[PDB]
């Protein structure tokens, strides 16, 4: 009776013997009258019943700025084969053969005039890619304060003329502003379409969101250095072609679709089901904006309509840490004809790479790292101080800021603006500003004040856009400060020792979404016109950045840094180098997938709901979501010292690390024993390298076991509240091959289990 | 067959093994018994010239098996004996015989059927002695006993030519000088070889950045694996201008011309595999008390040193190297210090050939030839580690039995530890069973590759100790271990561990090796100890340069930015506008890396944090490890993952993945993580730990202030020093030392007001040996301590190398204008990681050492004549800021206080003797002057490691030398309690002993609910001889170290702390301090503290008993001196503790109970109602005298057995049931008749007969027990219709 994905369009019980059911083989696709250009993306059973999700790579969606029918399917080309989630039940006298039940589609969403303005000028940066480097991320450093403030030579005049720019007492003339568009990965509209170039430097390479620069002639240059299976010299460029077939980008011949259909594509990426509602949410490789959300009650030959994560207003635990996540949008009265951006519209974070959806005890979960998304400038002419160029920064605490978690993450450096970049400490140095509020080199001197890097003189003459991150790297700036954020070096000198949280990069967004807000978001999305926002309250987010073990050079993680760690080698994403061995090609990025909520089958105190707690893999180690079930919301304690208990990061060891990432293929969850179990299917891998290498590794399979470990919430009397937050532990569990293809694993029972 | 009374129990030193609890179906005692005769003359036995110690230890043990007997008698619930098991004497010996499906075929009136035939190899093992015994957690009747070597035992009693010590006192007819051991002449530059030094950087990248600066330039390191078979076409990291002295020929390690009388192993581990009389052996077995066949064997297993050897990961067949290779061994041979990671000149106890490869040469890789590009390829090797016979049985004893499995853990040593020398356990050994106990398999594996996988989320404890590893094993963790136990559910391992070496971090300049002869010396493997040494004022800006950047400022007059002097007060400012110009342009390649013109320095703090191996968030994450520690340094105790220990393979498989690099291009791009290839299992291994402890549940500070509260063992006074203006100053924490500073005046100015403090006024205690202009002015110091290089005026600030040009031009100098106002080895500096001298590794270290109470003490003075230093008028301890507080400032131990030190100890005052001894230290301003370390007095050692003991579910502890230590809150923690409560021994006979672990005699727990320990003031033992003829300056002894010269100018009368105490050349100075020398022996230390003879006093004799202190829920919180709310958390326990200084034990600390007894004290036997001493004062039963079965003749037998036996009985559980009791048993009137019933042990219905065991409820346990004296034949009878 265990269903297991035969191939892309067949599901097959096999019984507990290992063996496939007689005349069982069921090809699901066909059985929902769906063309074969159809293929299930991720299937759920819930109350015996098999749910599918049905993507199709003909789908074709087209972007249109005018007009209100924006985001549509282009029929002209009969290329309208939206997404659906189909309910099948077994109907007969016990024998396994399934019927349609139910067929729900999943309609692309209704752009409301706000949703408008901000699509029209944004700009998404290319998905990242298996084959990725640290130096393809980088992006040239962009205008400092100073230069974007008071312009060029201007110097020692910071002093006298940080008064009236609202900047008071700014420590850091020299901190970046962000980093130039002009460059690095391709940054494309909504109607454009993705190159399969990716720059090995991001400083020298690519043309960045210039599309026509780029298709002029550095497209075809590109091209020479790449070619398409070898003969190329690979020198500025890879051609990740095959990887991003891989990851799930649709392409006609050689040249991906469009960045809508690309988006809706993976948009379509997993399944989390409930009573009443069934949620579908995006991929973990590339962004994803909508989500939809399914009424189970809904009329089969209806539509379905996402909600914009745009329009989901996540507590982030604090709300100062929202408005560090809605600062860094971009400016707030562009004015300047129509420059409208997704802060000046009053959004919250638009993109999230959700790692994946879940449900559990009628409620849903889900995580996902912050996609990075940041205002950029396209005044194109003199002109803008910021022309060209990204307005973002890396807004990590302070280092005299008070102990404690809550402190932290409420500091108030970099608040609304920049204030990072290099400073001296004693015998090391210090990427982060040492003071914050009114601390001062003499004293107290007056509040700390940080703006928006865009010059008041031109309020009228700057078009700030949106655009959206490819990674949670909201900053791509080739500098220090940017470098540590993304690595999670940034410490602070006192008696006891703390992680600076960067409030802004690499955050960690997870919850648990109630049935109410979830009738509430589908009612936002039902929402023609004016735009209603949703609100998910049991949400939180972490900074959890990549281990500092993935990248060579950094030995340890400390508040004392290492003189050779000033050198440009570390200092820079450019300079940085990468020794990751989870398949990835760099080690600045996070990534996170599989997200499987669970049960825990221990006993419980009467009274007392039983727990259940979630776990999802990131770069170097696991993550258990601690949830209170008698409240079914996250775990909490009084002390606000504590480090969030809904939270808790166990790192990795050579045998899980080895695992590849790129390979998750299916979660299962042993309800009775109580331990997950993250199936990766080396299949999964590309055809070809970046650097066009045929993959010589592409036959295997292996399994991580999550296991909970620590003290859980109401065990008993003395257990009933909390102060440590339940950890799992993750190990290489011993179901590992290199020369079999994988079908599936068969959780048979506790003792025993299938391959 | 029958008892032998002349066998007498014992405890055995290497594990403290003497009984086994039996529980279950049939409970009791096994232990250990010898032979009681004197008079075993050893040498009798000839050893010759012209003969190896194979046939020698065959003759030793052929002669032992004359001269002596040992036996594992069985004994009964209230300690009386059963049978004898003398394994060497006892008659026709059988394994057991099986059915088909494996079971042993049994009937308990019977016993096991016997296939009438002995064991394999029982012609070898017949002469080996058991020496531990455990049972099977699921299978009945089923026991494991471990058999050894005699030699095992006696070898502390074999001749001292073969079983030698590490070192050698000789004659010392020149007088004694420690330097005449040690290679101490400096290298310098070759005058012929100068031209191949490391180019400066002569163009450098814009990165499109505008700022500029004067400085010179960074140095390029290009390597690149060329076309060419066996060289690179550049290798820049093994350049090489520097060579040796050539005083007397060339100066370098060289084991030939040096160990002119070599140490070795007593066997290889190659002879212990294969002469199978000589390794040890672990054996199944069968037991039942009652039966005909009462006792039977199972199957033999060799502990085989192969299956440990050839399980060590691949950088152990090459010791002698690292994964950075060239240029860390050029630095290390250049300062003459071992190469590698686990060299025998420090570690020979795993090596084959012992000292006689103790050297640099031949590492398993090519080295040393005439062209750079040629050195750096792999080779064959031909010193690997190994497990020779000494280290061989420290890695015996201590087992546990789980699941089809059965264990060995390692002992404490002291089977095979000398004076030294010091064999551990560095790893555990399993013997697993298949086909239903029918067959077995037997493996091993070393810690390193289990221990691996530690992070600091995992102890509740310190962080950061120097416990972490990466993709080569090359931290090698061993143990002194206390034992292996389930607490409750959970099961435990405790002892004493190694962390990696924290002294020898920090590294000279290259030509001062002849003014910092210690730190040399404990790098040399001739000073065995593992304390951080206080030495700044040599040492390198940085231990990680390559060699050939060296020589780039000879003068010091450009204070060479590369390559200078360490000191803190000189590097540079690089603000917001500086890195862009002299850090930030030099970008660099997959062949290209660069040393950078930034000036760095700091304390020992510093040089520790940045190449020791310190354990962080993540696992494998020590790509540096300096070396490892000598003997253990830490405390231990984990919980151990013991279903996944029973999952773990037999055979562990390595591969590329764990190779060090085969070609130096490769080593250039080195992963510090990379995928096991997917064939290969040693990644699974890690996880065997779920938790670790180390000391208290306490942070920061905090620990400092704990390590001054407890009492030292040689005179029960506190460290702490507040209990008696003039009055002393304690040695380990600093509230109440120097004056109350604001740091509101530190940093560079940058930023100090609510930056450090839980408060508005950012008070901090500066420590002793502080540094400033006035007691007006004791906030901060402002800049002016600039240092010459001859006298060669100020360092130049505003200076074109202290300056850059920014964005616009507008210039500024680069250094500080205020400093710190403490460097002393004293030092605690919250708000300053680099001038702070206090550790998380010192703190566990200071920890372990004060509680064996031999932390070493810094001297210049004897009590001799005209020597003399005094308690009046010539100490100031409220005068720190000058030479007249006596502050030592350099060769001082670190973290700690000499003066101090010596207080507490009492070297001068009457606090620990009847009058004033006059030795200690004192800073002279008007001459040169030269010092040396000594010991305590006292003569305990790490590896004095005794029983791990549980006390209930949840608390367990151990006995560590002079001390009992429990972990009563480890398994199930709390805020506000500090996890740890110790009880002191009290006899100063047993303390002020020269070798005084011997006087133990096991430990257990008691049923008054308390664990206790037995000790002899008779088991002493003198040393191998009396000296002869001849004063022996030099005494071999187990608190011995040589103790080098540090010699120095002379203090500054004023300021005299402002900066570092300048040293001069000391390899002459031994002439000078023949006094300290002298001292260097302990036993004259004990003679001049009048502690040497008989003139101790108190008991003759008084052997016996000892008690920890009586313990509540309210024992060990401390939740008032935990948390804050107006100072800072060591102030507010200092405040806490100073009110307690009376009433020590609700803080869990204190002297431990005693109790004396008459004659030998040997050791206890042990079981579940009872424990006795020799097994003496056994008991009638006392509670069950009135219970017994009724006789054969007060049965009629058709009342019983008309009915089958098939229904007397629930078949669902096999008891008998309840009105059936009373007719088969005898019972007392007014009896309560639920608390006793029949078990059926077995039966057979066509012969009608009924086979029994009764059980009653014990008044004393809420468990059942057998009644022992229920029949002539015990417990167990049988009752059948008269057809027997």
């Amino acid at each position: 009776t265990f269903l297991v994905k035969e191939d892309s369009k067949n599901v097959t019980a096999y019984t507990p013997f290992a063996t496939p059911i007689t005349d069982s083989k069921s090809d699901l696709v066909s059985l929902a009258q769906l063309d074969s250009s159809y293929q299930i993306a991720d299937q759920t059973i819930h109350n015996t019943n098999l749910f599918v999700l049905f993507k199709s790579r003909d789908v074709k969606v087209k972007y249109e700025s005018s007009g209100s029918n924006n985001i549509s399917f282009d029929s002209t080309s009969q290329g309208e084969k939206p997404s659906y989630v189909v309910e099948f039940t077994n109907s007969t006298n016990i024998g396994i053969k399934w019927t349609m039940v139910k067929k729900y589609q999943l309609d692309v969403p209704n752009v409301s005039s706000d949703m408008n303005q901000v699509l029209k000028n944004l700009i998404l940066e290319q998905p990242l890619t298996k084959y990725t480097l640290n130096s393809s991320l980088a992006k040239e450093k962009g205008k400092t304060q100073r230069e974007v403030h008071l312009g060029s030579g201007q110097a020692n005049q910071w002093t006298s003329q940080r008064n009236q720019h609202d900047l008071n007492n700014n420590p850091s003339p020299n901190a970046s502003t962000g980093f130039k568009l002009t460059t690095g990965n391709a940054y494309r509209k909504l109607s454009e379409s993705w190159p399969i170039y990716e720059p090995i430097d991001g400083t020298k390479q690519g043309k960045g969101k210039d599309s026509s620069g780029w298709s002029s002639t550095e497209e075809n240059e590109a091209k020479n250095d790449a070619p398409s299976v070898s003969s190329g010299t690979f020198n500025k460029y890879l051609n990740t072609k095959q990887a991003l077939e891989s990851i799930g980008i649709l392409f006609d011949d050689q040249t991906p679709r469009n960045v809508i259909t690309q988006l809706y594509y993976a948009s379509t990426s997993k399944l989390a089901v409930t009573n009443n509602h069934i949620v579908v949410m995006g991929n973990s490789f590339l962004p994803s904006m909508w989500y939809w959300v399914v009424e189970r009650s809904a009329q089969e030959n209806a539509s379905n309509k996402p909600t914009w994560f745009a329009n989901t207003n996540l507590d982030w635990g604090e709300d100062k840490q929202k408005q560090f996540v809605e600062n860094q949008l971009g400016y707030k009265e562009t004015t300047s004809t129509n420059s409208h951006n997704f802060h000046s519209k009053s959004f919250t974070q638009p993109a999230y790479l959700i790692s994946g959806i879940d449900s559990v005890n009628d409620q849903i979960i889900f995580s996902g790292f912050k996609a990075g998304s940041v205002g950029y400038d396209s005044s194109s002419s003199s002109s803008s101080s910021t022309k060209d160029q990204a307005l973002a920064w890396s807004t990590t605490t302070s280092l005299d800021s008070k102990t404690g978690y809550k402190d932290l993450v409420t500091n108030d450096t970099g608040l609304n603006g920049p204030i990072n970049g290099s400073f001296s400490i004693q015998d090391t140095f210090s990427f982060v500003v040492p003071y914050s509020g009114n601390h001062t080199n003499n004293g107290t001197t007056g509040p700390i004040k940080t703006a928006y890097p865009v010059k008041k003189d031109q309020k009228s003459t700057v078009k700030i856009n949106s655009l959206i991150n490819a990674t949670p790297l909201n900053s791509y700036g080739d500098e220090g400060i940017g470098v540590f954020d993304a690595l999670g070096l940034n410490y602070n000198f006192k008696s006891n020792q703390e992680r600076l949280p960067s409030r802004t990069d690499q955050i960690f967004v997870y919850g648990i979404v109630s049935p109410n807000e979830l009738r509430s978001a589908k009612s936002s999305a039902d929402s023609t016109g004016s735009d209603t926002k949703v609100n998910w309250s049991n949400t939180q987010s972490r900074y959890l950045p990549v281990p500092y073990n993935y990248s060579e050079g950094i030995i340890d993680a400390d508040g004392f840094k290492r003189p050779e760690n000033r050198g440009a080698s570390v200092t820079t994403f450019s300079g940085l180098k990468s020794i990751a061995p989870d398949g990835f090609a760099n080690s600045i990025a996070n990534f996170s997938v599989g997200l499987k909520a669970g049960i825990d089958p221990n006993p419980v105190m009467s009274g007392k709901k039983a727990n259940y707690g979630a776990v999802v893999l990131t770069r170097g180690g696991v993550v258990r979501l601690n949830f209170n079930p008698g409240n079914d919301s996250l775990l909490s304690t009084t002390d606000n010292n504590i480090a969030p208990i809904s939270f808790s990061f166990t790192p990795f060891t050579a045998a899980e690390s080895a695992v590849d990432l790129t390979t998750f293929k299916e979660v299962t969850y042993n309800q009775e024993s109580g331990l997950w179990s993250y199936i990766f299917d080396s299949s999964l891998k590309p055809s070809h390298d970046g650097k066009q290498t045929p993959v010589t590794d592409n036959m295997g399979f292996s399994v991580i076991t999550v296991s909970r470990t620590g003290i859980e919430l109401n065990q008993d009397q003395a257990t009933t509240t909390l102060d440590v937050a339940p950890s799992a532990l993750a190990v290489q569990s011993g179901i590992q091959s290199t020369t079999q293809t994988l079908t599936g694993v068969l959780p048979l029972s506790e003792e025993f289990s299938a391959v | 067959q029958a008892v032998d009374e002349t066998l007498t129990p014992w405890t055995w030193n290497n594990n403290n093994f003497s009984s086994l609890k039996i529980t279950g179906e049939n409970p009791g005692s096994f232990g250990l018994v010898r032979s009681q005769n004197d008079n075993l003359n050893i040498s009798s036995v000839t050893k010759n010239s012209s003969d190896d110690n194979l046939k020698y230890l065959n003759a030793v043990e052929k002669y032992l098996d004359g001269q002596q007997n040992f036996a594992i008698r069985r004994y009964d619930n209230n300690g009386r004996a059963l049978y004898d098991i003398n394994l060497a004497k006892m008659e026709n010996p059988s394994t057991v015989q099986r059915g088909l499906n494996g079971e042993p075929i049994f009937d308990p009136f019977k016993g096991f059927g016997l296939t009438g035939n002995a064991p394999t190899d029982w012609n070898e093992i017949k002469g080996k002695v058991p020496v531990e015994v455990v049972q099977s957690p699921h299978s009945p009747n089923l026991y494991f006993v471990l058999l050894v070597p005699k030699v095992a035992l006696e070898y502390h009693n074999l001749n001292n030519q073969v079983v030698k010590e590490s070192l050698e006192v000789k004659a010392t007819q020149s007088s004694f000088n420690p330097t005449q051991r040690l290679q101490k002449d400096s290298p310098v530059k070759d005058s012929s070889k100068q031209g191949e030094k490391l180019s400066e950087t002569t163009a450098s990248s814009m990165s499109s950045g505008m700022a500029t600066s004067t400085r010179a330039k960074a140095l390029k390191v290009e390597v690149e694996r060329g076309s060419q078979s066996d060289s690179l076409l550049k290798n820049d990291f093994a350049k090489k201008p520097l060579k040796h002295k050539n005083s007397s020929g060339e100066v370098k390690l060289e084991a030939e011309k040096e160990f002119t009388e070599a140490w070795k192993p007593l066997l290889t581990t190659d002879q212990i595999a294969r002469e199978k009389g000589m390794g040890a052996t672990v054996v199944s077995f069968y037991d039942a008390p009652y039966s005909e066949n009462h006792t039977a064997f199972g199957l033999v297993d060799h502990i085989d040193p192969k299956k440990m050897v050839e399980n060590y990961p691949p950088s152990w067949k090459t010791p002698k190297w690292n994964h950075h290779g060239i240029w860390d061994y050029n630095a290390r041979n250049l300062l003459l210090q071992t190469t590698g990671f686990f060299n025998p000149r420090r570690h020979p106890e795993w090596f084959d050939e012992g000292q006689a490869k103790a050297d640099n040469t031949s590492p398993g890789f090519k080295v040393g030839d005439t062209d750079h590009k040629k050195d750096g390829f792999k080779k064959n090797s031909s010193s690997p580690i190994a497990l020779p016979f000494e280290a061989y049985f420290a890695n015996i004893g201590n087992m546990v039995a789980i699941g089809n499995s059965v264990f060995i853990f390692g002992g404490n040593g002291h089977a095979t530890k000398m004076f030294t020398t010091n064999p551990l356990s560095i790893g555990v050994f399993r013997i697993k069973y298949t086909d239903n106990f029918s067959k077995s398999s037997v493996t091993g594996w070393p810690y390193a590759v289990l221990f691996g996988g530690l992070i600091n989320p995992q102890t509740n404890g310190l962080k950061d100790l120097p416990l972490g590893t990466n993709r080569w094993f090359e931290y090698v963790p061993r143990m002194a271990v206390s034992g292996v136990k389930w607490v409750g559910n959970q099961l435990v391992l405790a002892g004493t561990l190694t962390m990696g070496d924290t002294a020898t971090v920090p590294r000279l300049k290259y030509d001062q090796l002849e003014k910092h002869l210690n730190l040399v010396a404990q790098g040399q493997g001739l000073l065995r100890e593992d304390l951080q040494i206080f030495t700044p004022y040599g040492w390198a800006n940085r231990p990680d340069i390559p060699v050939g950047a060296w020589l780039q400022d000879e003068m010091g007059s450009k204070f060479g930015p590369h390559y200078f002097l360490n000191n803190p007060d000189i590097q540079d400012n690089v603000n917001n506008d500086t890195v862009e110009a002299l850090i930030s342009s030099y970008k660099n390649t997959d062949k290209l890396k660069h040393v950078y013109p930034y000036r760095y320095s700091g304390l020992y703090a510093w040089q520790l944090f940045n190449w020791s191996n310190k354990l962080t968030n993540t696992p494998l994450s020590a790509n540096f490890v300096n070396e490892n520690s000598y003997a253990p340094n830490s405390l231990f105790a984990a919980i151990l993952n013991e279903d996944l220990l029973t999952g773990l393979s037999d055979k562990i498989f390595y591969g590329k993945e764990n190779e060090f690099a085969e070609n130096e291009a490769d080593r250039f791009n080195q992963l510090l993580s990379l995928n096991p290839n997917p064939n290969t299992n040693w990644a699974r291994y890690l996880n065997v730990v779920q938790r670790f402890t180390t000391g208290p549940n306490l942070d920061s500070s905090t620990f400092d202030q704990f390590l001054d509260f407890l009492p030292w063992i040689g005179n029960g006074k506190p460290f702490s020093n507040s209990p008696s203006s003039s009055t002393p100053l304690p040695t380990f924490s600093n509230i109440n030392v120097g004056v109350k500073s604001m740091i509101t005046q530190h940093l560079n100015k940058e930023n100090t007001r609510w930056v450090f403090i839980p408060n508005f006024s950012p008070d901090i205690w500066t420590g002793a040996g502080y540094r400033v202009q006035s007691a007006n002015q004791k906030n901060g110091i402002p800049f002016e301590q600039v240092k010459p290089s001859n006298n060669s005026t100020p360092f130049d600030p505003n200076s074109d190398d202290n300056k850059v040009t920014p964005s616009g031009g507008s210039s500024k100098p680069t250094t500080y204008p205020a400093l710190p106002n403490s460097i002393s080895p004293t030092s605690d500096w919250i708000n300053a990681l680099t001038f702070t001298n206090k550790n998380n590794p010192q703190r566990n270290q200071l920890l372990l050492r004060s509680l064996l109470g031999t932390i070493p003490v810094l001297i210049n003075k004897s009590g001799d004549s005209n020597d003399q230093f005094n308690k009046d008028s010539e100490q100031k301890w409220d005068k720190t800021e000058t030479n007249e507080g006596n502050l030592p400032g350099f060769g001082e131990v670190n973290g700690l206080y000499n003066a101090a030190l010596l207080h507490t100890y009492g070297f001068f005052g009457t606090n620990t003797n009847s009058t004033d001894p006059k030795i200690g230290f004192k800073a002279d301003s008007s001459s040169s002057s030269s010092s040396t370390l000594v010991g305590s007095g006292l003569n305990w050692t790490s590896q004095d490691v005794g029983n791990l003991v549980v006390i209930n579910d949840t608390s367990f502890g151990f006995q560590l030398g002079g001390w009992f230590i429990t972990f009563t809150d480890f398994i199930r923690p709390r805020t506000g309690y500090l996890g740890i409560t110790l009880s002191s021994l009290q006899d100063q006979t047993i303390i002020w002993a020269d070798q005084p672990w011997t006087s133990f005699k096991g430990s257990y727990l008691d049923s008054d609910g308390t664990p206790k320990s037995l000790w002899d003031p008779t088991a002493l033992k003198s040393l191998p001889n009396s000296s002869t003829t001849y004063d022996t300056n030099p005494t071999l002894s187990p608190s011995f170290q040589l103790y080098q010269p540090n010699k120095v100018k002379a203090y500054q009368t004023t300021n005299t702390y402002n900066k570092l105490i300048e040293p001069v050349d000391a390899t002459s100075a031994a002439t000078n301090m023949t006094s300290l020398l002298k001292l260097l022996t302990t036993k004259n230390i004990k003679a001049k503290l009048g502690k040497g003879t008989a003139s101790s006093q108190g008991n003759n004799n008084g052997g016996g008993v000892s008690q920890t202190i009586n313990t509540i829920t309210t024992t060990g919180n401390i939740s008032e001196g935990l948390k804050e709310e107006t100072s800072i958390q060591a102030e507010t326990l200092k405040k806490f503790f100073d009110s307690k200084q009376n009433n020590k034990s609700e803080i869990g600390i204190g002297d431990s109970t005693f109790t004396k007894m008459d004659g030998k004290l040997t050791g206890v036997v042990s079981t579940p109602l009872v424990n006795l001493i020799n097994g003496q004062g056994a008991t009638s039963d006392s509670d069950t005298e009135k219970i017994s079965f009724k006789p054969g003749n007060q049965i009629d037998f058709n009342r019983l057995f008309t009915l089958p036996v098939t229904e007397l009985f629930d078949p669902n559980t096999m008891f008998v049931y309840d009105q059936y009791v009373p007719l088969l048993v005898n019972l007392p009137s007014g009896f309560d008749q639920a608390s006793i019933r029949l078990k059926v042990i077995s039966y057979s219905v066509e012969n009608q007969t009924l086979g029994v065991r009764l059980e009653f409820k014990d008044p004393q346990t809420q468990q059942f027990i057998p009644v022992l004296n229920a029949s002539s034949t015990g417990p167990q009878t049988v009752f059948q219709p008269f057809n027997q």
